[PDB]
RNA sequence: UCAACCUCAUCUG
C-alpha cells in the first residue's frame, strides 16, 4: 500500500531520502600499510580509474588537462569524460572523437582520481564522527585499501576481512569543506572525551616500550638507518650518549629526535612502583619508570599506552594541543616508521615458552587450588550441618553461593599472581601486557595458571540436568569442579567437563554481543 | 569465563 | 498413479543405494558423497531438522 | 677507505651442494651475495605454454604451472641465450628461447605417468634434468596431453620458477659472541654445527670490538645449474649490477656538470 | 591433487619423489625412514611428502569425456 | 531470530554429547541453529504396541 | 549590521573558513581574477589558501543572528582561525 | 577383550557395531535417560577404585571428544583454546577451499572453488578419519613464523612468501557456471541460440560477439574477458532483441565445459562453465584451524623473508599480537607438534582430551631432533642478514584459504545504472 | 586484476632514470641519490661500503615503500670531499671486492676438485 | 558444430534447431568440444 | 553506442 511505501526502513522517507545510494563510491577490503602517513590512504588503480573528478579547464591547467584527455580512459592517468559548456558530455572511452578532443576554458575534464585527492573514508557502523574521515589519496598496486595503523582505532577496524567505503567529493567547494572539517590530522582529539582518538598501537607500541628501555644502545649504522626514516630530521646526528669506549646512542636519545618542537610532559609507566614517588629515588626511579619529556627531549622513562596511547595528557595529546595537528601527524608517522625498523632489528614473537612457567610456580598453583577446594568442602559441610547463618539481605542459598564464589575467586587471583611473578623480563606475553599493545594480566593468568570460574547469568554453571550440572557428577554437588570451576590452564588443557562449562561461558558472551548490537543501535538512532 | 565479577 | 515423490539420494529408494564405489564412479557419482539431500529442479536441497 | 679483501674456503663440493666459508667480508656483502643466489642468478625455465589437447583431469593452467616449475639444465647456454626483451626477433627464436614438445596418449589400460622425460627439447643442452622423473600428470586410458612450450632466460625475482637454488643456509657468529641474538636461557639452545665451543659453554664471551665475519654458506642446487656455478654467476651478476649503476651514475654526474 | 613440483618453502624438487616414497612405504620403511632415504632433510620438504593427499588417483576412476 | 531474549540461545547442560557446543552460527542465530554431535543419533520411531 | 554593534565573534569560525576557501577556490577555477601574486601555484584551492593567508579574499560573510538580523563581517576583518 | 578383538578383525569376521549393541555392551541413551544415569568419562580414571566419588556408575562415555560436531572435530587441541575461538573455527572451516567432491568435473555448479594442492594436516584429530578429512582435505600445511616483521602483519593481517605462492601455495580455481534456456512464450515469439548480427538484431552491445560459435555458444578453451558474450540468444520481435548472456564483470576466465541438453519442457538448455585461476593476492583471507583469520598484508619474496640457519623461510608470518588476547594456545601447541611430526615422520595426535600428550612431552621430543624445546629459532633478517635479537617461534601449522577474496569484493561506482522507481543508483 | 606485472620490479619503463641526484639543503655537503628499480641487495652493499669510508659522515638507505621499487641513499661527507665521489668510490671498491671473491672462489673450486 | 556425447563419448554433428539426441545411444547431454584456436598460457 | 521486480535463505564485519 501507499503507507507501506513510505512507512519504515526501506521506505521513501528513511530508505530513499534520509539515506540513499550514491555515486562516486568504492568499497573494498582493507590491509595494513605502515609506510603510509595518517592522512594518506592507499587506493587500487582500478578503483581510481573508475572514479572521476571533474576539473574546470582554466588557462593555467589547460595543457595538463589536454594531455590527460589525449591519454583517455584506457591509459590510467587520463580522463573519462569531457563536459562542454553546453553540458554535452563528450565520451573519451568510446572512439577517438578527434574533433571533440579540444579543450577550452570552461570545459570540465572528468579526470581520473590521482595522488593527492581528498576522499572520505567510512566504516560501518558510523558510531561517531571519527568513523568518517578525510584521507589524501595514494595509488598503490593490488586491490585493497591501505591505511595507517594509528587510524584503525577510530574506525574500529582490523585487517581480518573488514571493508571500508570511500566517497569522493565532486566539487572544489565540497573538497575544501571535507579537507578542513574532516581531515584525519584534524580529527586526532575527540570532543567526546577530550582525549586523542588515535595513538600508537599493535607492534609499534611494544617496540616503543622495548626501544625506550635503558638497555637499548644503538651503534652508528643502526642510528643512521633509523634517522633515514625520520622525515622531520634536521640532518644533524646527535652526539652519542656513550662516546667511549665505542660510540653508542640510546633508544631514548633517538626518540628524542622524534618528539617535535619543545613539548613538556610527565607520565608514569604501567609498572611504576607506588613506593618510588613517596620514598627516595623519586627522580632516579630504579626501574626507569616514570616519563619526563623536557624541551621535546625524553630525559627519562619507558613509553607505553599511558604515554603514547589514547589518553588525556599523553605525549600525543600534548603534541596536538601545543604544536598543532600537522606536526602531530608527522609525529605519529615518524614514530611508526623508525620504531618499526628498529623492530625489524630487535624482533618480537610469541611462543609456547611464554606460556610455560617454573616448576615451583606450577606447584604453588596446585597447592593453592587444593587449599581452595578443601575450603569450599568445609563451607559445604558447614551448610549441610546447618552451622551456616544467612548474611543480611541474603538467603542461606545466596550467602553460601557468595562464600563459595569468594573462596574460588581468591584462589584464582592468587594463582594468577603466582603465574605473573613467574614471568621473566624476556617473556613476551608480559611484554605485550606491559606495553598495553594487547592482552591483559587476566589473559596471562588464564594462559599460565587457571582459567577460572565459568559463570552463566551471573551464577555458577546451573543444574541443567535434574539437580546436577552434567550426568557425570553426582546429584547435589556444590563443589568447585561440579559447578564450573576450571583449575587447568589453557596451556595445560581443559578436562572434558571443564571444556563444556567453558563453552557455556563463551556462548553467553557471544549471545550478549549479538543481542547488544540492536538495542544500542535503536538507542543511538533515538538520541540523534 | 573467568569469574563472577569479571566476564563469563 | 497419484503423484511423484522426490527421492533422497543414497536412501533405500535411490538408484545409488547398494552400489559399490566402482559402480558409483561408473555413474559419475562420488563414493564419498554422503547423500541425504533431494535434487529438486536440478538443485540439491537439504531438509533441516 | 677501501674494500676489504675476502677469502673463500670450500669445505664441501657435491653435485647438489656447495658448503663454503667467506672470511674478512662485511655482513651486507655476504647477505647480498646470498640474496643474489636466491633471486638474481639467471636460469632457463618454461614460460610459454600452448596446449593443443588436454583431456587430463588437471586443467590446462595447472599443467602449465607444473611445466614451468620443472627444472631445466642451464649450465652453459643460459649465459649465451638472450632475454626475450633483448632479442630483436618478434616473439621467440632459437637465440631467445628453447622449444619443448609433449605428445602423450594413454592407449594402454594401465595408468600412464607423464613425466619430465616425455618433454622433448629442440636443443640438446637444455633437458629437464633427466640424464625418478618429475611427474607432470597421470593419464587414464583415452586421455591425451599435447602441448608446445618455450623456455626463456630469467631470474627468480620475476618468478620462483627461475630460482636456481633450493635452500641457501647462511650463518654468522656460530657461537653468540657479538650478542646479535640475546638468548633468554642460553643453555636450552642447541649448538650450531659450526660451533667451536665446549659442551659446557653455551655462549662465547661477549666480544665488544667484534664485527660479523667468517660467514658460512651451504648452497643447494635445484639441478638446473651446478652448485658451484650458481655462486660464480651470482658474484658476476652482482658485479655487473654494480658496474651498470656506476655507468649510469657517471653519466648523470657528467650531465649535472 | 598431485604431488607438487618443488617444495613451497625452499624449492627443492619433491615431485619426483612421491612414487619412490610410496614404494618405500610398501617395502617396510617407516614414513620418517622413507623420507630420509629419499633425501628430504628439512621439515619443510618432509611436510610436502608427509602431508600429501593424492587425489589424482581418485579422479582417474571417472571415465574421460572423449575416448 | 528477532527475539533478544538470551534464554533460548544459551548452551544448555542437556546438550552434552548430543549437540556440538562449539559449532553455532554467529549473528541473529547464535545458539538457535545447532549441529549434531559426532556420535548422536535421532530416533526414527516405532510402534508402541 | 553597522561597524558598531557587532556582537558576533571576531575570529572566523572553522565552518566559515571552509566555505570561504571552497567558494574562492571555485571562483579562481572559474577564471576569476586572483588578488595575490601566485608563486607558480596552479591549484585553485592552494591559491585560495594563499589569498586567505594574505587576507585578500574578496568575500564578506553575512552571519544571521537567531533573531533574524544579520551582520556583515569582511573576511579581512575576521581573525583567521589558523 | 573378546569384543574389541572381534571388532579389530571387523572385515572377514562379520562383527560390527550392531553385534556390539546386540551383545548388550553398548546402549543408546537419550536426554531423559541421561538425567537418570551415572556416567564416567573414562573407565580407568573413574571406574577404578580410588577415593570413592561414586561407586554406582551405570555407563561410561566411549570417548569425550565425541561431544564435538563435524566442523569442531577438525580443530586440533580444542581444549587449549578459548571457547569463542572454536566457534569461529567452525564457521571458518565451513568456508575453507578444498576439493569439495571428487566428481567436481562432472558437476556444473555455480561458484565452485577447488584448491590446487590440498594437504592433510600434520597435526590431526582421530575423529577426522570419520569426517573423511584425509580423503578430501581443505587447506595446506605451511611454515608459519609468529613474528612482527615489517608491520604488514599488524592487527590481524598476515605476511606471505611470494616465492611459495609462485610455487603453487594456496592457488585455487573458481568455476562459475551460467545457465540459459531458449524458450517460446508467444506463438510467434521465440528465443533462439545464435550469434547476434549487428544489422539483423536490433539490440547489440560493444561487447565482442566474435567468440560465439555458429550455434551461439562459446566453445571450451576460449579466453573470455569481463563483459564478453558467453551465450548468444536472440528473440523474434513481433527486428530481433538481444537477450545474450554476458560474463560477470571482472570474471576474466577461460571456458571449461559447454553442455547442451534438453530440459523437462523439451526446450534447449545450455550450461557453460568458466575457469578463473585465483593466485593468492594481498587481499585474500587465510585462517588457521584455531579461529584466528587474516587478510594477506603483503607478499615478500624468499630473499626478503626471514631465514633460519637451515635456510627455511616462513611461508606465512602472523602477528604475535593475535595470540595473547584470543588465548588460542592450541595454535602454539599445534605448531610445536607439527614441527615434531615433520621431523619425526609421524602424524601428530591432537585429540581433545588425550591426557597422554603434554606440551612438555612434545618439547622433549623436539629437543631430540636438534631444535629448541619450545620451538623458537634464531631468525636472520632477510633484508640485512643480521640475526634477529628475539628468537622467533616457527613451525608447520595448517592454514585454510577462505572463500572471501578481495577480487570479488572490490567495487567502484561513477554515474552508472539507476533504478526506475527511485531514480537513484542501483544496489549491488 | 590490479596485480603489477613482475617485470616492473627491475625493468625501467621508458623515460625513467636509474639514478637521480638531488642535493640536501638542510646540511652542507650532503646529497640524496634515488635509484629506481633497485632493492635492498644494492642498497645495503652501498651503505656498508660508504660507512667504511672515513670521510663519509652519514650514509643511509631506505625503501620508501615496499610495494614500489625504489631506493633512496643519503650520503653526507666532510668538507674537501664530495658525496658523489664517495658513491663512485664505494661502487668501485665493491666491484673490486667482488672480483677478488670470484677469483678466490674459482681457485677454491679447482682445488676442491682435482685433489 | 560437433558435440561429444555425455555417455558413449562419440562425436555427433547436430545442426541448429535440431533435438539434442546422440545417434546410437540416445543420450540427451552433449558437450561442445574444445576450440581449434589456441590460447597461450604463461607457466607462471 | 548497454539488462526486471519481488521474496526468501545463506554468509560477511
Ligand atoms: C569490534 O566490534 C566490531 C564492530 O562492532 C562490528 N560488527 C561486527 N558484527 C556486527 C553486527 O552484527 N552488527 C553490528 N551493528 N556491528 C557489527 O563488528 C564488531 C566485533 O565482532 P567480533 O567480536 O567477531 O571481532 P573479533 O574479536 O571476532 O576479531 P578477529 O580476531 O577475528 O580478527
Ligand atoms: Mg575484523
Ligand atoms: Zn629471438
Ligand atoms: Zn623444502
Ligand atoms: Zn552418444
Amino acid at each position: 500500500s501507499l503507507k507501506q511505501r513510505l512507512k519504515g526502513k526501506e521506505g521513501r522517507v528513511r530508505g530513499n531520502l534520509m539515506g540513499k545510494r550514491v555515486d562516486f563510491s568504492a568499497r573494498t577490503v582493507i590491509t595494513p600499510d605502515p609506510n603510509l602517513s595518517i592522512d594518506q590512504v592507499g587506493v587500487p588503480r582500478s578503483i581510481a580509474a573508475n572514479m572521476t573528478f571533474a576539473e574546470i579547464v582554466t588557462p593555467f591547467n589547460i595543457d595538463r588537462l589536454q594531455e590527460l584527455v589525449r591519454r583517455g580512459n584506457s591509459q590510467y592517468p587520463g580522463a573519462k569524460y569531457i563536459i562542454r559548456d553546453n553540458g554535452d558530455r563528450i565520451d573519451l572511452r568510446f572512439h577517438p572523437k578527434p574533433s571533440d578532443l579540444h579543450l577550452q576554458t570552461g570545459y570540465k575534464v572528468e579526470r581520473h582520481m590521482c595522488d593527492g585527492d581528498i576522499v572520505i573514508f567510512n566504516r560501518q557502523p558510523t558510531l561517531h564522527k571519527m568513523s568518517m574521515m578525510g584521507h589524501r589519496v595514494r595509488i598503490l598496486p593490488w586491490s585493497t585499501f591501505r591505511l595507517n595503523l594509528s587510524v584503525t582505532t577510530p574506525y574500529n577496524a582490523d585487517f581480518d576481512g573488514d571493508e571500508m567505503n570511500l566517497h569522493l567529493p565532486q566539487s572544489l567547494e565540497t573538497r575544501a569543506e571535507i579537507q578542513e572539517l574532516a581531515m584525519v590530522p584534524r580529527m586526532i582529539v575527540t570532543p567526546q572525551s577530550n582525549r586523542p582518538v588515535m595513538g600508537i598501537v599493535q607492534d609499534t607500541l611494544t617496540a616503543v616500550r622495548k626501544f625506550t628501555k635503558r638497555d637499548v644502545f644503538l651503534e652508528r649504522g643502526e642510528v643512521m638507518n633509523l634517522l633515514m626514516f625520520l622525515s622531520t630530521w634536521d640532518g644533524k646526528v646527535p652526539q652519542p650518549a656513550i662516546l667511549k669506549p665505542r660510540p653508542l646512542w640510546t633508544g631514548k636519545q633517538i626518540f628524542s629526535l622524534i618528539i617535535p618542537g619543545h613539548i613538556n610532559c610527565i607520565r608514569t609507566h604501567s609498572t611504576h612502583p607506588d613506593d618510588e614517588d613517596s620514598g627516595p629515588y623519586k627522580h632516579i626511579s630504579p626501574g626507569d619508570t616514570k616519563v619526563v619529556v623536557e624541551n621535546g627531549e625524553l630525559i627519562m622513562g619507558i613509553l607505553c599506552k599511558k604515554s603514547l596511547g589514547t589518553s588525556a595528557g599523553s605525549l600525543v595529546h600534548i603534541s596536538y594541543l601545543e604544536m598543532g595537528h600537522d606536526i602531530t601527524r608527522l609525529f605519529y608517522s615518524n614514530i611508526q616508521t623508525v620504531i618499526n625498523n628498529w623492530l625489524l632489528i630487535e624482533g618480537h614473537t610469541i611462543g609456547i615458552g611464554d606460556s610455560i612457567a617454573d616448576s615451583k610456580t606450577y606447584q604453588d598453583i596446585q597447592n593453592t587450588i587444593k587449599k581452595a577446594k578443601q575450603d569450599v568442602i568445609e563451607v559445604i559441610e558447614k551448610a549441610h550441618n546447618n552451622e551456616l547463618e544467612p548474611t543480611p539481605g541474603n538467603t542461606l542459598r545466596q550467602t553460601f553461593e557468595n562464600q563459595v564464589n569468594r573462596i574460588l575467586n581468591d584462589a584464582r587471583d592468587k594463582t594468577g599472581s603466582s603465574a605473573q611473578k613467574s614471568l621473566s623480563e624476556y617473556n613476551n606475553f608480559k611484554s605485550m601486557v606491559v606495553s598495553g599493545a594487547k592482552g591483559s594480566k587476566i589473559n596471562i593468568s588464564q594462559v599460565i595458571a587457571v582459567v577460572g570460574q565459568q559463570n552463566v547469568e551471573g551464577k555458577r554453571i546451573p543444574f541443567g540436568f535434574k539437580h546436577r550440572t552434567l550426568p557425570h557428577f553426582i546429584k547435589d554437588d556444590y563443589g568447585p569442579e561440579s559447578r564450573g570451576f576450571v583449575e587447568n590452564s589453557y596451556l595445560a588443557g581443559l578436562t572434558p567437563t571443564e571444556f563444556f562449562f567453558h563453552a557455556m561461558g563463551g556462548r553467553e558472551g557471544l549471545i550478549d554481543t549479538a543481542v547488544k548490537t540492536a538495542e544500542t543501535g535503536y538507542i543511538q538512532r533515538r538520541l540523534i | 569465563i573467568w569469574g563472577i565479577g569479571c566476564n563469563p | 498413479f497419484i503423484g511423484k515423490i522426490p527421492i533422497m539420494l543414497r536412501s533405500t529408494y535411490c538408484l545409488l543405494n547398494g552400489l559399490t564405489d566402482r559402480d558409483l564412479c561408473e555413474l559419475n557419482e562420488c563414493p564419498l558423497d554422503p547423500g541425504g539431500y533431494f535434487i529438486i529442479n536440478g538443485s540439491e536441497k537439504v531438509l533441516i531438522a | 677507505p677501501y674494500a676489504n679483501q675476502p677469502t673463500v674456503r670450500i669445505t664441501e663440493l657435491t653435485d647438489e651442494n656447495v658448503k663454503f666459508i667467506i672470511e674478512n667480508t662485511d655482513l651486507a656483502v655476504a647477505n647480498s651475495i646470498r640474496r643474489v643466489f636466491i633471486a638474481e642468478v639467471p636460469i632457463i625455465a618454461i614460460d610459454w605454454v600452448q596446449i593443443d589437447a588436454n583431456s587430463s583431469v588437471l586443467h590446462d593452467e595447472f599443467i602449465a604451472h607444473r611445466l614451468g616449475l620443472i627444472p631445466l639444465t642451464s649450465d652453459d647456454i643460459v649465459d649465451k641465450l638472450q632475454y626475450s626483451r633483448d632479442c630483436t626477433c618478434e616473439e621467440f627464436c632459437p637465440e631467445c628461447s628453447v622449444e619443448f614438445t609433449l605428445d602423450v596418449r594413454c592407449n594402454e589400460d594401465q595408468t600412464r605417468h607423464v613425466t619430465s622425460r616425455d618433454l622433448i627439447s629442440n636443443s640438446p643442452r637444455v633437458i629437464p634434468v633427466t640424464s625418478d622423473d618429475i611427474l607432470i600428470v597421470k593419464l587414464r586410458k583415452g586421455q591425451e596431453l599435447r602441448l608446445r612450450a618455450y623456455a626463456k632466460k630469467g631470474f627468480g625475482k620475476e618468478h620462483a620458477k627461475w630460482n636456481p637454488t633450493a635452500g641457501v643456509a647462511f650463518e654468522y657468529d656460530p657461537d653468540n659472541a657479538l650478542r646479535h641474538t640475546v638468548y633468554p636461557k642460553p643453555e636450552e639452545w642447541p649448538k650450531s654445527e659450526y660451533s667451536e665451543l665446549d659442551e659446557d659453554e653455551s655462549q662465547a664471551p661477549y666480544d665488544p670490538n667484534g664485527k660479523p665475519e667468517r660467514f658460512y654458506y651451504n648452497v643447494e642446487s635445484c639441478g638446473s645449474l651446478r652448485p658451484e656455478t650458481i655462486v660464480l654467476s651470482a658474484l658476476s651478476g652482482l658485479k655487473k649490477k654494480l658496474s651498470d649503476l656506476q655507468t649510469q651514475l657517471s653519466h648523470e654526474i657528467q650531465s649535472d656538470v | 591433487m598431485i604431488i607438487p613440483v618443488r617444495c613451497f618453502t625452499c624449492g627443492k624438487i619433491v615431485g619426483n619423489k612421491w612414487e619412490a616414497y610410496l614404494g618405500l612405504l610398501q617395502a617396510e620403511y617407516t614414513e620418517g625412514d622413507a623420507l630420509d632415504a629419499l633425501g628430504l632433510k628439512r621439515y619443510c620438504c618432509r611436510r610436502m611428502l608427509l602431508a600429501h593427499v593424492d587425489l589424482i588417483e581418485k579422479l582417474l576412476n571417472y571415465a574421460p569425456l572423449e575416448k | 531470530r528477532d527475539g533478544k531474549l538470551a534464554k533460548p540461545r544459551q548452551l544448555h547442560n542437556t546438550l552434552w554429547g548430543m549437540v556440538c557446543p562449539a559449532e553455532t552460527p554467529e549473528g541473529h542465530a547464535v545458539g538457535l541453529v545447532k549441529n549434531l554431535a559426532l556420535m548422536a543419533y535421532i530416533s526414527v520411531g516405532s510402534q508402541p504396541s | 549590521q553597522a561597524n558598531q554593534k557587532r556582537i558576533t565573534t571576531p575570529y572566523m569560525t572553522k565552518y566559515e573558513r571552509a566555505r570561504v576557501l571552497g567558494t574562492r577556490a571555485l571562483q579562481i577555477a572559474m577564471c576569476a581574477p586572483v588578488m595575490v601574486e601566485l608563486e607558480g601555484e596552479t591549484d585553485p584551492l592552494l591559491i585560495a589558501m594563499k589569498e586567505l593567508k594574505a587576507r585578500k579574499i574578496p568575500i564578506i560573510i553575512r552571519r544571521y543572528l537567531p533573531d533574524g538580523s544579520y551582520e556583515d563581517w569582511g573576511v579581512d576583518e575576521l581573525i583567521i582561525s589558523d | 577383550k573378546r569384543h574389541i578383538d572381534q571388532l579389530k578383525e571387523r572385515e572377514y569376521n562379520n562383527y560390527s557395531w550392531q553385534d556390539l549393541v546386540a551383545s548388550g555392551v553398548v546402549e543408546y541413551i537419550d536426554t531423559l535417560e541421561e538425567e537418570t544415569v551415572m556416567l564416567a568419562m573414562t573407565p580407568d580414571d573413574l571406574q577404578e577404585k580410588e577415593v570413592a566419588y561414586c561407586s554406582t556408575y551405570t555407563h561410561c562415555e566411549i570417548h569425550p571428544s565425541m561431544i564435538l560436531g563435524v566442523c569442531a572435530s577438525i580443530i586440533p587441541f580444542p581444549d587449549h583454546n578459548q571457547s569463542p575461538r572454536n566457534t569461529y573455527q567452525s564457521a571458518m572451516g565451513k568456508q575453507a577451499m578444498g576439493v569439495y567432491i571428487t566428481n567436481f568435473h562432472v558437476r556444473m555448479d555455480t561458484l565452485a572453488h577447488v584448491l590446487y594442492y590440498p594437504q592433510k594436516p600434520l597435526v590431526t584429530t582421530r575423529s577426522m578419519e570419520y569426517l573423511r578429512f584425509r580423503e578430501l582435505p581443505a587447506g595446506i600445511n605451511s611454515i608459519v613464523a609468529i613474528a612482527s616483521y615489517t608491520g604488514y602483519n599488524q592487527e590481524d593481517s598476515v605476511i606471505m612468501n611470494r616465492s611459495a605462492v609462485d610455487r603453487g601455495f594456496f592457488r585455487s580455481v573458481f568455476y562459475r557456471s551460467y545457465k540459459e534456456q531458449e524458450s517460446k512464450k508467444g506463438f510467434d515469439q521465440e528465443e533462439v541460440f545464435e550469434k547476434p548480427t549487428r544489422e539483423t538484431c536490433q539490440g547489440m552491445r560493444h561487447a565482442i560477439y566474435d567468440k560465439l560459435d555458429d550455434d551461439g555458444l562459446i566453445a571450451p578453451g576460449v579466453r573470455v574477458s569481463g563483459d564478453d558474450v558467453i551465450i548468444g540468444k536472440t528473440v523474434t520481435l513481433p527486428t530481433k532483441r538481444d537477450c545474450s548472456t554476458f560474463l560477470r564483470t571482472s570474471e576474466t576466465g577461460i571456458v571449461d565445459q559447454v553442455m547442451v541438453t534438453l530440459n523437462q519442457e523439451g526446450y534447449k538448455f545450455c550450461k557453460i562453465r568458466v575457469r578463473s585461476v585465483r593466485i593468492p593476492q594481498i587481499g585474500d583471507k587465510f585462517a588457521s584451524r584455531h579461529g584466528q583469520k587474516g587478510t594477506c598484508g603483503i607478499q615478500y619474496r624468499q630473499e626478503d623473508m626471514p631465514f633460519t640457519c637451515e635456510g627455511i623461510t616462513p611461508d606465512i608470518i602472523i602477528n604475535p599480537h593475535a595470540i595473547p588476547s584470543r588465548m588460542t594456545i592450541g595454535h602454539l601447541i599445534e605448531c610445536l607438534q607439527g614441527k615434531v611430526s615433520a621431523n619425526k615422520g609421524e602424524i601428530g595426535d591432537a585429540t581433545p582430551f588425550n591426557d597422554a600428550v603434554n606440551v612438555q612431552k612434545i618439547s622433549n621430543l623436539l629437543s631430540d631432533y636438534g631444535y629448541h624445546l619450545r620451538g623458537n629459532e634464531v631468525l636472520y633478517n632477510g633484508f640485512t642478514g643480521r640475526k634477529i635479537t628475539s628468537q622467533i617461534f616457527i613451525g608447520p601449522t595448517y592454514y585454510q584459504r577462505l572463500k572471501h577474496m578481495v577480487d570479488d569484493k572490490i567495487h567502484s561506482r561513477a554515474r552508472g545504472p539507476i533504478q526506475i522507481l527511485n531514480r537513484q543508483p542501483m544496489e549491488g | 586484476m590490479n596485480a603489477p606485472p613482475a617485470f616492473e620490479s627491475f625493468l625501467l619503463f621508458e623515460g625513467e632514470k636509474k639514478i637521480t641526484i638531488n642535493k640536501d639543503t638542510k646540511v652542507p655537503n650532503a646529497c640524496l641519490f634515488t635509484i629506481n628499480k633497485e632493492d635492498h641487495t644494492l642498497g645495503n652493499i652501498i651503505k656498508s661500503q660508504l660507512l667504511k669510508d672515513p670521510q663519509v659522515l652519514f650514509a643511509g638507505y631506505k625503501v620508501p615503500h615496499p610495494l614500489e621499487h625504489k631506493i633512496i641513499i643519503r650520503v653526507q661527507t666532510t668538507p674537501d670531499y664530495s658525496p658523489q665521489e664517495a658513491f663512485t668510490n664505494a661502487i668501485t671498491d665493491l666491484i673490486s671486492e667482488l672480483s677478488l671473491l670470484e677469483e678466490r672462489f674459482r681457485v677454491a673450486i679447482k682445488d676442491k676438485q682435482e685433489g | 558444430m560437433i558435440y561429444i556425447c555425455g555417455e558413449c563419448h562419440t562425436e555427433n554433428e547436430i545442426k541448429s534447431r535440431d533435438p539434442i539426441r546422440c545417434r546410437e545411444c540416445g543420450y540427451r547431454i552433449m558437450y561442445k568440444k574444445r576450440t581449434k584456436r589456441l590460447v597461450v598460457f604463461d607457466a607462471r
